[PDB]
RNA sequence: AGGAGAGGUA
DNA sequence: GGGTATTCGCCGTGTACCTCTCCT
DNA sequence: ACGGCGAATACCC
């Protein structure tokens, strides 16, 4: 609860369900795509968080945008 | 104190022991389990109930997971539900799963 | 679809148990006594029930895996994985059929309803005490008659041959296998079609009832009989080993090998042709040896084995609290999991935790692995298990980088509601207690003085991510049963702002000018001005108020120095006006009620933090203390008590010439102590917040800064009765029985007790706790039966259309409020408009009413509104979220897939320890018990006469006959009064009578409004007489589980007036209106259940087993062949799955979007 | 490994 | 024949945790 | 031990 305010999420969601399930499939998508192992061990953060930050900036997904079918 | 990751577990449930003198493990009990419902938390609810404690096929693949950074879940069904339905039949009923068509 | 969808449940033909059978068991031989290697055809064989080791056969030729499929030659054991010993049955062969004693005695019996012969008669013919004429024959004999074994040669000279008769099991099984059940049928509704339904038309109810559900489904009858045993799995009756060549061996071993050494023994019996006498009596006893392996206790007297104790059989493995649904599928013990102490730890953020190295060390151990193993540590899991132990410098942090955004969850003892598991964010410490912080102690009701709490690690992401998103302390502020705070400071952060906040009048520094806070800060920091001196500060600040606008708020106003202290942690948005007063509890329990609802989630767990912080530091640089001296005894003390006494010397005295008896002993003895013990608590008053100066000419009384007083003013730790005992007078004490003992303590606690003092006060306090233990098992089984009740109902969508309600009022005694509209209408939605006296509306119906609606409702002078209620909800298997209002811990509406019903019933049941003089009445309204001589209504309209030949069946006339005939006639007992008088116009609903008021006699004369406002008013008039407060939103999602099932009266494919579950009746009276055209669609009446037969009638096997009475469901459950759609919450916690509520709908509905988009 | 009895904590 | 009026049996009675000896 | 519920049977409308 440092720099990740989940009323900062619900402004663009719903339910405080949807926020779980779209996060997910957000840090699923990020984790299935290296984010470790060869040079950031003490440099970045968890996907759990940097997934929930991206909805609170309109950043890099949004909720229609989340799915990569 | 008593921390405890994984252990030994029973032999007719397979759930882990309990008492921190052989090496514990807590019971989540139903009173606790009508939290977890209430917050609607069922991802957290699903894992404490298989994963955690007697998925004996999930177990090993958690651990196996953890330990290389890995992402998979399957909860086949818990060994304690074949338990009873296999000593529901050691009476004269017939509990079984179905395929409902109709 | 790739998983099973049902859980069906029937009865096991004996065609099918001999499939589940992997070979037969014939000799009671266990275990080989010097080696450890199972017998030949024993309860442990291996070419029945599988290999003991891991592919390879038990002499050891084909030890491999390469050989899968192999069967061996030497062995008739099989080469394959060893788990199969869990899995793989056998059977036994036995040679005389023997009931299951579940079909025989589960009260009804279903076989002794089948014959239609009493079980006492059953019983003698299956214990082999009499006969039965399987067929009478040509010979004139009747059919189930009872021949006794001497009046079985009743014509034997006559009689002779030419017909059947025998006894024991085979008997029941010939009675059972020929028995025609379409005749049965035929002549059975020739004799239900009289409508005369006095006496045996309702015996001769049940019989087809029962006779048409085994032409439904395939079950024979005869199946109830048992001509084959199956054999459990060897691996779930384990023989382990013991600590010196021994064998802890199972009872269900036991009752196998006393069933074995029956039916071998009668066997061979049999072949000899031995006398009928004695093969006779091993039949009964392979009967007896059968029903306690199934369940001993139920015939037998207590089936015993060596230590004295009876037996543990089948169906004590899946029953009570001790079995199988409960301790083991509602249960298991868990993984990454731990314990300890909790302590204080006050520099916290609400969102923190402190957490031990040695516990976070353990229960993150495979994370630690891996980021060893990654940051090039150790190269294979070994080396990095070995410096894990070793505990080197490498690895403590390693931990701090594993555990730094990963939360945890703390749980304390009985989890009362949801508040008592909260996630948090650990760091660790070193020692070996838990930190709590010290603003989430009254949701986990924790203090410090010895509890403990287990911490448990979510795994994976969607946990990780609902232990932030849900469960997280920093979205808990509000109670879920109210909407009040439950993050307001309590007693010593009470005190530090209570003290700083107060004033004195000539104090040092009084009238000074500042400017900001920084000034009043440099100024008080350097000694030279007090901190309760008034002073003038200036402010310019913005404030939003009630319609969200923002006016600025100037000026110079009159503060003290220490509120203008903390007009640097108010945020931008509140008024100072908040801070400019004393600060008891209450308005700091406002302030950030204001902050949640003006400024939202932060900004108040930012807020409270200060105040913590705020609070603690100047409750110590006060240095307040108590003394012995602060326990001020008033100076008029000696002399009320005197002059009690000189008055209870008169009233002896009066008693002494017999002028009273009761009076002059009691009740005015007691009274004339219960006025002085007043009088002094008001004296005592006087003296501890009252003071005095008089330094300028200045003698007047100013407020005391007495430690005792500012301690209960403060509202921070005490009251005016324990105040009262402290320096008053403790007055009278009560002997268990209730009454009060005449003598008085008129001591305090301060001087002391004497002995014979001590010694009257002793009753009450045992009394006090023992009560207190043997209670909250009384509330335990409340709030269980209330979860069992209400469980499945979640809100399911948006809104179901309808427009009926329930009128809302003020709840007055008959004397005064005692409760607004307003208050009571807050979050409830709008049914009907609400059109004012002049003519004139002011809301529409679907308003949402908020905080800033309900103003209209008492500013216009309404007192009557129409709510949409859920007791009145047209959703199916759910509620909609316009009918239950708003979220009550979000102060917003609900949302889709909320579970109301375990949040409405862990909110009437966690105040349950705190009211039992009580908790009875609030179960016998949720049992909708009909009370001792309740009442009578009136069913019928008219004139009101009666008539009665002192028969004690005093008769009504209520036939007027005035406008024609009419048929209007009761009875009652002609011991009681009939509260309509001699003559009267009375209709549907009218009281004849006197007494309690029928549950049920409310639901059918009055309809379902007066039935819901009866219970409404009384469930609350409970809880608000002990000051708790729940909202009734809680008690009418639990009436509504009492109203699910109806009585029919139409027909259009179902029975007559049985019972019948709403959501079925809907769903055809819904074909029919498009199937045929309506089709007379069914007509139906509600009826009123309780908490635990609405529980038991479910529709759910599965569910009611978990509940209780697991026999008694489920042998029914396998007559009817009854089918399980999962469907439930509970249900699917048994299998595994995620529950169709919260998280687990959102995935169903975020990924029906999929789907469609690859379209 | 499991169960009994007895005590104790919250 | 119908309707009570006892009479007798069945099912239920809070959560988590620690220690000891004794039996198998 | 206590309570509440339900099937069983005997004693009067
Ligand atoms: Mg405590
Ligand atoms: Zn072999
Ligand atoms: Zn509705």
């Amino acid at each position: 609860m440092a720099r990740v305010t989940v009323e900062d999420c619900l402004d663009k969601v719903e339910t405080r369900f949807d926020l779980v399930v779209l996060a997910s499939m957000r840090a699923n998508k990020i984790l299935k795509n290296g984010y470790s192992e060869s040079m950031e061990n003490e440099k970045k953060e968890k996907a759990t968080v940097v997934a929930l930050r991206e909805i609170a900036e309109s950043e890099i997904t949004s909720e229609q945008i989340l799915r990569n079918e | 104190m008593h921390a405890r990751s994984t252990g030994s577990y029973s032999l007719v449930t397979q759930q882990p022991l309990g008492g921190k003198a052989q090496f514990g493990g807590q019971r989540f009990g139903e009173m606790e389990v009508w939290a977890l419902q209430a917050y609607g938390a069922a991802y957290t609810l699903r894992e404490m109930l298989t994963v955690k404690s007697d998925d004996i096929a999930g177990r090993s693949k958690m651990y196996k997971n953890i330990v290389d950074g890995k992402l998979t879940m399957n909860v086949d069904v818990p060994e304690s539900f074949n338990v009873l339905r296999n000593e529901v039949r050691a009476l004269g009923i017939d509990m079984d799963f179905d395929y409902s068509s109709e | 679809s790739k998983k099973f969808d049902i859980i069906k449940i029937s009865l096991a033909s004996p065609e099918v148990i001999r499939s589940w059978s992997h070979g037969e068991v014939k000799k009671p031989e266990t275990i080989n006594y010097r080696t450890f290697k199972p017998e030949r055809d024993g309860l442990f064989c291996a070419k029945i029930f599988g290999p003991i080791k891991d592919y390879e056969c038990l002499c050891g030729k084909y030890k491999r895996l390469k050989h899968r499929g192999v069967v061996c030659e030497r062995c008739g054991v099989e080469v394959e994985q060893a788990k199969v010993r869990r899995e793989r049955m056998g059977h036994i062969d036995l040679v005389c059929p023997v009931v299951h004693i579940w079909y025989l005695k589960s009260l009804p019996s279903r076989i002794g309803l089948f014959l239609d012969m009493p079980l006492k008669n059953v019983e003698k013919v299956l214990y082999f005490e009499s006969y039965i004429v399987t067929d009478p024959g040509m010979t004139p004999l009747e059919k189930k008659q009872l021949l006794t074994d001497e009046e079985y040669a009743e014509a034997l000279e006559n009689y002779g041959y030419e017909f059947e008769a025998s006894m024991g099991a085979e008997a029941i099984r010939d009675l059972l296998a020929d028995t025609d059940i379409e005749s049965e049928i035929e002549l059975l509704q020739a004799e239900c079609e009289e409508s005369k339904s006095t006496a045996k038309k309702e015996k001769a109810i049940k019989r087809l009832r029962l006779l048409e559900t085994f032409q439904a489904s395939g079950n024979k009858p005869e199946w109830m009989v048992m001509t084959v045993l199956p054999v459990l799995p060897p691996d779930l009756r384990p023989l382990v080993p013991i600590e010196g060549g021994r064998f802890a061996t199972s009872d269900l071993n036991d009752l196998y090998r006393r069933v074995i050494n029956r039916n071998n023994r009668l066997k061979k019996l049999l072949d000899l042709n031995a006398p009928d006498i004695i093969v006779r009596n091993e039949k009964r006893m392979l009967q007896e040896a059968v029903d306690a392996l199934l369940d001993n206790g139920r015939r037998g007297r207590a089936v015993t084995g060596s230590n004295k104790r009876p037996l543990k059989s089948l169906a004590d493995m899946i029953k009570g609290k001790q079995g199988r649904f409960r301790q083991n599928l509602l249960g298991k013990r868990v993984d990454y999991s731990g314990r300890s102490v909790i302590t204080v730890g006050p520099s916290l953020r609400l969102h923190e935790c402190g957490l031990p190295k040695k516990m976070a060390l353990e229960l993150f151990k495979p994370f630690v692995y891996s980021k060893l193993r990654l940051g090039g540590h150790a190269t294979t899991i070994k080396q990095a298990k070995r410096m894990v132990e070793l505990e080197e410098a490498v690895v403590w942090d390693i931990l701090e980088t594993v555990i730094n955004e990963h939360p945890v969850l703390l749980n304390r003892a009985p989890t009362l509601h949801r508040l008592g598991i909260q996630a948090f964010e650990p760091r660790l410490i070193e020692g070996k207690a838990i930190q709590l912080h010290p603003l989430v102690c009254a949701a986990f009701n924790a203090d410090f003085d010895g509890d403990q709490m287990a911490v448990h690690v979510p795994l994976t992401v969607e946990s990780q991510l609902e232990a932030r998103v849900l469960m997280m302390s920093t979205n808990n502020i509000l109670s879920p049963a109210s909407g009040q705070p439950i993050i307001t400071p309590t007693q010593d952060i009470v005190l530090g702002l209570y003290y700083i906040t107060r004033e004195k009048e000539g104090a040092r520094g009084e009238g000074k000018l500042f400017s900001s806070y920084e000034d009043v800060s440099r100024a008080y920091n350097s000694g030279t001005i007090d901190i309760h001196a008034k002073i003038k500060l200036r402010i310019d600040r913005q404030v939003f108020d009630t319609k969200g606008n923002t006016y600025n708020e100037k000026g110079v106003v009159n503060t003290t120095v220490g509120r203008a202290l903390l007009l640097n942690i108010l945020p931008e948005g509140l008024s100072f006006s908040l801070l400019n007063k004393v600060l008891v509890k209450k308005e700091i329990s406002k302030i950030i009620n204001q902050a949640f609802r003006v400024l939202g989630g932060k900004a108040t767990v930012v807020l409270a933090d200060k105040l913590m912080y705020a609070g603690f530091k100047y409750s110590t640089l006060s240095g307040v203390s108590v003394g012995v001296d602060d326990m001020t005894i008033p100076d008029n003390k000696e002399a009320k008590i005197e002059e009690a006494e000189k008055e209870i010397k008169q009233i002896t005295e009066q008693y002494q010439s017999s002028l009273i008896t009761e009076n002059e002993r009691y009740n005015n003895i007691i009274n004339i102590w219960s006025k002085t013990s007043d009088e002094v608590g008001a004296s005592m008053m006087d003296a501890i917040s009252k003071d005095t100066v008089s330094i300028n000419g200045e003698k007047k009384e100013i407020e005391s800064f007495n430690s005792v007083y500012m301690m209960a003013k403060s509202g921070a730790r005490g009251s005016y009765n324990q105040m009262r005992q402290l320096a008053g007078m403790r007055g009278l004490m009560a002997k268990p029985d209730g009454t009060m003992i005449e003598t008085a303590i008129t001591a305090n606690f301060r001087e002391g007790l004497s002995v014979l003092q001590y010694f009257t006060s002793t009753h009450g306090a045992r009394k006090g706790l023992a009560d207190t233990a043997l209670k909250t098992a009384n509330a335990g089984y409340l709030t269980r039966r209330l979860v069992d009740v209400a469980q499945d109902l979640v809100v399911i969508e948006e809104d179901c259309g309808t427009d009926d309600g329930l009128m809302f009022s003020a709840i007055v005694e008959d004397g005064e409020v005692k409760v607004p509209l307003v208050e009571r209408a807050l979050g409830r939605t709008l049914a009907a408009d609400v059109v004012t006296e002049k003519g004139v509306v002011l809301l529409e119906a679907g308003t949402l009413l908020d905080e800033n609606l309900v103003e209209l409702l008492d500013d216009n002078g309404i007192d009557m509104i129409k709510v949409r209620s859920p007791i009145t909800c047209k959703t199916r298997r759910g509620l909609c979220a316009k009918c239950y209002g708003r979220d009550l811990a979000r102060e917003r509406q609900v949302n889709v897939g909320e579970s109301v019903g375990v949040i409405a019933a862990q909110s009437i049941g966690e105040p349950g320890t705190q009211l039992t003089m009580g908790l009875p009445r609030v179960a016998e309204l949720f049992e909708a018990r009909r009370p001792k001589d309740a009442a009578i209504l009136s069913p019928c309209d008219g004139m009101v006469r009666l008539g009665n030949r002192d028969t004690k069946e005093k008769q009504r006339i209520e036939i007027i006959d005035k406008n024609g005939h009419i048929v209007e006639e009761i009875l009652l007992p002609k011991s009681r009064h009939l509260v309509v008088f001699d003559g009267e116009q009375v209709s549907r609903g009218d009281v004849l009578a006197d007494g309690p008021t029928d549950p049920h006699d409310l639901l059918k004369y009055k309809g379902l409004e007066e039935f819901a406002d009866y219970i409404l008013i009384e469930a609350q008039s409970v809880y608000r007489m002990q000051g708790v407060v729940i909202n009734d939103k809680h008690i009418e999602t639990i009436v509504r589980q009492m109203l699910r099932k109806a009585v029919i009266l139409d027909e259009g494919d179902s029975k007559f007036v049985k019972d019948e579950s709403i959501e079925l009746v809907r769903i055809l009276e819904e074909n029919d209106k498009l199937r045929k055209q309506g089709k007379k669609e069914v007509e139906y009446e509600l009826v009123l259940m309780g908490i635990t037969r609405s529980s038991l009638s479910t529709e759910s096997f599965l569910s009611a087993a978990s509940f209780q009475e697991t026999t008694r469901v489920l042998t029914e459950a396998s007559i009817n062949s009854q089918i399980d759609n999962l469907r439930g919450l509970k249900e699917n916690v048994l299998i595994g799955r995620l529950i169709p509520a919260g998280t687990g709908l959102a995935v169903r509905k975020e990924s029906a979007k999929i789907e469609k988009m690859r379209e």
